[PDB]
């Protein structure tokens, strides 16, 4: 088990960018792949980005190709997201999680194992 | 049944040897998981495939495990 605590998020301009950050305890951090997800009231979790423990390689949901970029230093047991071009219905938390599937593809929150407290991103226009 | 935990850690061992095929039990005794690359996903590259839709997971009865 590992801990996750997300932090970063705060109010940004429409068209802005903004980095978050995602720190674990522990010293397993480089054996999980590591999702972001966001969530809106009345609506569950959404993938968003993943980056996995076995190769670094990434994945990204349709509303974040292209503006997001999801990142990890092992050292500093940190998984990144950078946002890019926010719009305001990016308005969202936004969550960091663990997966023990070190390879491939996942973007359902139901299949992570281990869940941050999150933090909000306003985007005002 | 076997754990979240169990089923990626078998998938973790086993990541070369992924195929279309039945994988063995993960377990030699008591409940494990076999896996396998779902038939119609064959031709994906294996950092493509995703936990739900391509892999596919059915639960192997063994011997009980002794006490």
């Amino acid at each position: 088990q590992v801990q996750l605590q997300e932090s970063g998020g705060g109010l940004v301009q429409a068209g802005g960018s903004l980095r978050l950050s995602c720190a674990a305890s522990g010293r397993t951090f480089s054996s999980y792949s590591m999702g972001w997800f966001r969530q809106v009231p009345g609506k569950e979790r959404e993938f968003v980005a993943r980056i996995t423990s076995s190769g670094g390689n990434t994945d990204y949901a349709d509303s974040a190709k292209g503006r997001f970029t999801i990142s990890r230093d092992n050292a500093k047991n940190t998984v990144y997201l950078q946002m890019s071009t926010l719009k305001p219905e990016d308005t969202a938390v936004y969550y960091c999680a663990a997966d023990l599937w070190q390879y491939g593809r996942n973007s359902r929150a139901a299949d992570y194992d281990y869940w941050g407290q999150g933090t909000q991103v306003t985007v005002s226009s | 049944e076997p754990s979240d935990k169990h089923i990626k850690e078998y998938l973790n061992k086993i990541q070369n040897s992924l195929s279309t095929e039945w994988s063995p039990c993960s377990v030699t005794c008591g409940n494990g998981i076999q896996v396998r690359i779902k038939p119609g996903s064959a031709n994906k590259p294996k950092d493509e495939l995703d936990y739900a839709n391509d892999i596919e997971k059915k639960i192997c009865k063994m011997e009980k495990c002794s006490s």
